[PDB]
């Protein structure tokens, strides 16, 4: 009895695939830029506070 | 003696192998169903979140 529901999984699933396989490379670019930054913010969680 | 050939090359030595096969299904058979309403919910809801 939920077998549309089934394929519309699997149809939603292919396209939330696609979307993120297109969109991967720039989100993990973005996150080696934010690691970088990121420990830079962490290095100096103190000046950060008193800021 | 054709058909007794045929029974013997299809089930040569399968012993232990089709054991291990009845004994799975049955396992898996008696869980799947014991958690069917996880099943359910995943199936009729997960298509809300990815649509979105």
């Amino acid at each position: 009895p939920r077998m549309p529901q089934i394929r519309r999984d699997i149809t939603g699933l292919a396209n939330l695939g696609e979307v993120y396989a297109d969109a991967s490379p720039d989100l993990f670019d973005g996150l080696d830029n934010a690691v970088t930054t990121a420990r830079t913010l962490n290095e100096q969680r103190g000046n950060l506070d008193q800021a | 003696g054709t058909l007794l050939d045929e029974a013997a090359t299809a089930f040569g030595g399968l012993g232990p192998s089709l054991q291990r096969l009845v004994d799975s299904t049955q396992a898996i058979a008696g869980d799947f169903r014991a958690n069917i309403d996880p099943v359910n919910d995943i199936i009729e809801n997960s298509g809300p979140i990815i649509d979105s």
